[PDB]
């Protein structure tokens, strides 16, 4: 009960860093394809 | 403490998040515009 | 254990923001040539 707090921002954090991650690598393609 | 450590630390990774979500944002406006 | 694997885990994130940090920032050089 001490602990789900910081796991459910953790988790939250890890999927928006994943989200991120994906975004640049696409902008590191369109810059490779230009 | 720990828990109120790692707290703390997800604040600031949070902060840096939407920061870099907006450089994101920006980068792309630059790159269709130019 | 479950407290220090959490901690490992931030570590690994900000870590991560810090490529991601510099990505933005080569991404930005790029624009500034363009
Ligand atoms: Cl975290």
């Amino acid at each position: 009960a001490e602990i789900a707090a910081i796991k459910y921002k953790q988790a939250a954090i890890k999927n928006e860093i994943a989200a991120i991650k994906q975004e640049i690598a696409a902008i590191e393609q369109m810059i490779a394809a230009i | 403490e720990k828990i109120a450590a790692i707290k703390e630390e997800q604040a600031a990774i949070e902060e840096e998040i939407q920061a870099i979500k907006e450089e994101i944002a920006a980068i792309k406006y630059l790159i269709a515009q130019i | 254990a479950e407290i220090a694997a959490i901690e490992y885990e931030q570590a690994a994130i900000k870590e991560e923001i810090a490529a991601i940090k510099d990505k933005i920032a080569a991404i930005k050089e790029y624009i500034a040539a363009i």
